[PDB]
């Protein structure tokens, strides 16, 4: 019932190294989840 | 014929007795449900030693 989100910002393919990745937002929304798209700013 | 308007308005005046002046009345209702039930109420807290 919960939506997790954690994120990590860094200034640099995927590259080499270690970075943990800290929690950003809980919501409590609790709807069934199947599916997701994203967005672009055309 | 045997047909009116089912709204009439309540015409109030001051003049009014006690039985027929407005009253503004507020239902709340508690709904539960299969989420994290945001809405819970005051918690209380003491100075720490
Ligand atoms: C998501 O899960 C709930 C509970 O298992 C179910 O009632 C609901 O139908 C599901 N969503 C879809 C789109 O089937």
């Amino acid at each position: 019932g919960y939506f997790k989100i954690y994120s990590k910002h860094t200034p640099i393919d995927l590259p080499q190294g270690f970075s943990a990745l800290e929690p950003l937002v809980d919501l409590p929304i609790g709807i069934n989840i199947t599916r997701f798209q994203t967005l672009l700013a055309l | 014929f045997n047909c009116y308007f089912p709204l009439r308005s309540y015409s109030f005046r001051p003049t009014y007795g006690v039985g027929h002046q407005p009253y503004r009345v507020v239902v709340l209702s508690f709904e539960l449900l299969h989420a994290p039930a945001t809405v819970c109420g005051p918690k209380k807290s003491t100075n720490l030693v």
